[PDB]
């Protein structure tokens, strides 16, 4: 809408400038779901005996 | 070379610089508003 005033007389384009499909996104679920544990969590640590 | 002239040629230009910092601090403003329709459209108006 706007752009014009800024962008063009400054040096500036726009994202996706030259494509031919949309771009894909991504966003949080929020349903847990389980995954094994980082051994890097502060607070837990598990080993075998 | 002639140091007489920084009297002349030099101060006086003090005179007309702090003149200067006047109506700057004006056109400011004034280009702060108008600038859409301006760069819009067409132009020739603010070109000179």
């Amino acid at each position: 809408r706007f752009f014009a005033i800024c962008g063009l007389q400054e040096g500036f384009e726009p994202f996706a400038i030259n494509m031919q499909r949309p771009v894909t996104t991504w966003f949080s679920k929020s349903l847990p779901q389980f995954e094994p544990v980082p051994p890097e969590h502060p607070h837990y640590e598990v080993a075998r005996m | 070379l002639l140091v007489r002239d920084e009297f002349s040629v030099l101060c006086r230009d003090l005179y007309a610089l702090y003149p200067l910092l006047i109506r700057y601090v004006d056109n400011n403003r004034a280009h702060w508003l108008t600038e859409p329709n301006a760069n819009a459209e067409e132009l020739f108006r603010m070109v000179g």
